């Protein structure tokens, strides 16, 4: 399962965009793609170990959020 | 037994000092919790919630517009130094970003 | 007809300052991240919830780190955002 | 059902009291509810901390007081600090 | 002239476990005592988040290993984790 | 009655439980306190104690001195990369940098 | 009282070599020290709070390792 | 005499080995009073305080000096410019 591709290059081109960049070299994506990889690892690794230490099996958005607020990143919307 | 009033009317709020009052008790914060200290809390935290609320609405009338919605937050909070500064770590969902772009870019 | 190359970029920047949506499709993403979680857990379910605040935090970062690297490419008297950019970017944020 | 508290009258209340002609979402409810509580986590925890340091037991409303010019920044903490005090004393009153 | 407990008497017994013909100054006690207050108090401070956040009101070895876990990177937790199992377990046998 | 032994030496350990215990409890950190938790936190204490004296004794060592300084402590968390990620916002005192010189520079 | 000159061109220059640096620019130390004193202002700030809450009018170092501390600086050696 | 760039590299290797303060201790001493005299009136330093406080001040001085390197070799460059010093303030989220 080769998911990483799904973020395609139109959608980085599109969240650059957002950020203000006018012009976008091609080597962009794969660093873009590297990042995000990254950081999903390691905020759903804090996640999966919030909800293993509570004897779940699903995931719920207080995990998340919890894994937010440690890396120092709260995230305001989902819970409290 | 004389009629009940609630705290929060005496002290003329409109966030509850009972419940903030329990949540510091049961929070396990301090050993013993003053009189005076939920008092004190519920106060900033109005004047806190009465401050952003205001800019959200001004942002919303601004737009045209009757109700409050996340981006009229996100824009009340980003324009106001101070509450940028204290919100600085904090992602609002369905905020957007300020609308913004270097001169650099601009053409001549 | 035909813009001159820069017009429709800048358009885009303004259109896509003014929106609030999810710039990146849901189904994709939720296959990303159900895949990244396998290699934890074993059979593992997830709420909407989870995976919608992990897509909010998600593009919330890359828009930031996209701003800095836009920084640092000007700063270096260019235009075009290199991965150096985003290197050097993520250095000095302590990444 | 198990009841569920938030912050949810009390933000409508206070709107109504600033902006009598407006609604507010539901998603921008529950951003003013996690605003809410994540600043009474932090003035509680600072004013915790400055309850230990001292070797106190007790939080007061000098803790809080503290706790707030220390967290808000600028003119917001002066102008918070005031409401603080304009509402103990009330509370003194009756 | 008041007594003031630090953790002075077991980072030199360490010491001399790890390396018996080595001597440490003032300068290191002093650091290795603040850093030893520092990691205890963000071990505790994450199990007691953890153990509000599950609605439980004990601090229990699990909590512990999580926050272990959750706080220290890489291997390093992994072998920390190891330690503190032991630990536990003789203290179970005797 | 019996004899007293310390919570430490049953767990083998040198870090004393009884007190992690004491200050776990007095440190308002939960409302119970389990009789396995103090034991655990002095093994994960005493665990990272021994791991960063015994680097900051093998920098002493390879600076050919005797005693440790802030200096070697510096060293040895600074050259570690678990150590350096645990302690990425910590400033040690009288520890110096790390010598490092940037390649662009150089002639 | 300028004592904000205290800090001269040489000792900005002994730390910019610290940190690796080859070249100063001669328009960089107005800089150093306005950067240093708006520091110094924010972490005094926050000592003199935390010896004003203790009824104190002595700013002991504890004061400071906890202000330090309050904004991610943790400063090992001083208590 | 030694072409320029050999003393600033001699020095580089020395200031990167020794653990020394690099400010003069009595001038930051009189400035942190000159600063601490705004927020009170008659106060009263510890020895100890104005060390942490110029530990502190030098740890984060050699940071950013670090990160300024870096900014002004990422533009091709050898010598230090305040645009740099700007840079990365900004993208470290202090003047941000």
């Amino acid at each position: 399962r080769d998911n990483i591709q799904g973020i395609t290059k139109p959608a980085i081109r599109r969240l650059a965009r957002r950020g203000g960049v006018k012009r976008i070299s091609g080597l962009i994506y794969e660093e873009t793609r590297g990042v995000l990889k990254v950081f999903l690892e390691n905020v759903i690794r804090d996640a999966v170990t919030y909800t293993e230490h509570a004897k779940r099996k699903t995931v719920t958005a207080m995990d998340v959020v919890y894994a937010l607020k440690r890396q120092g990143r709260t995230l305001y919307g989902f819970g409290g | 037994r004389a009629k009940a009033k609630t705290r929060s009317s005496r002290a003329g709020l409109q966030f509850p000092v009972g419940r903030v009052h329990r949540l510091l008790r049961k929070g396990n914060y301090a050993e013993r919790v003053g009189a005076g200290a939920p008092v004190y809390l519920a106060a900033v935290l109005e004047y806190l919630t009465a401050e952003i609320l205001e800019l959200a609405g001004n942002a919303a009338r601004d737009n045209k517009k009757t109700r409050i919605i996340p981006r009229h937050l996100q824009l009340a909070v980003r324009n106001d130094e101070e509450l940028n500064k204290l919100l600085g770590r904090v992602t609002i969902a369905q905020g957007g970003v300020l609308p913004n772009i270097q001169s650099v870019l601009l053409p001549k | 007809h035909r813009y001159r190359p820069g017009t429709v970029a800048l358009r885009e920047i303004r259109r896509y300052q003014k929106s609030t949506e999810l710039l990146i499709r849901k189904l994709p993403f939720q296959r990303l991240v159900r895949e990244i979680a396998q290699d934890f857990k074993t059979d593992l379910r997830f709420q909407s919830s989870a995976v919608m605040a992990l897509q909010e935090a998600s593009e919330a970062y890359l828009v930031a780190l996209f701003e800095d690297t836009n920084l640092c490419a000007i700063h270096a008297k260019r235009v075009t955002i290199m991965p150096k950019d985003i290197q050097l970017a993520r250095r000095i944020r302590g990444e | 059902k198990t009841r569920k508290e938030s912050y949810a009258i009390y933000v409508y209340k206070v709107l109504k009291q600033v902006h009598p002609d407006t609604g507010i979402s539901s998603k921008a409810m529950s951003i003013m509810n996690s605003f809410v509580n994540d600043v009474f986590e932090r003035i509680a925890g600072e004013a915790s901390r400055l309850a230990h340091y001292n070797k106190r037991s007790t939080i007061t409303s000098r803790e809080i007081q503290t706790a707030v010019r220390l967290l808000l920044p600028g003119e917001l903490a002066k102008h918070a600090v005031s409401e603080g005090t304009k509402a103990v004393t009330k509370y003194t009153s009756a």
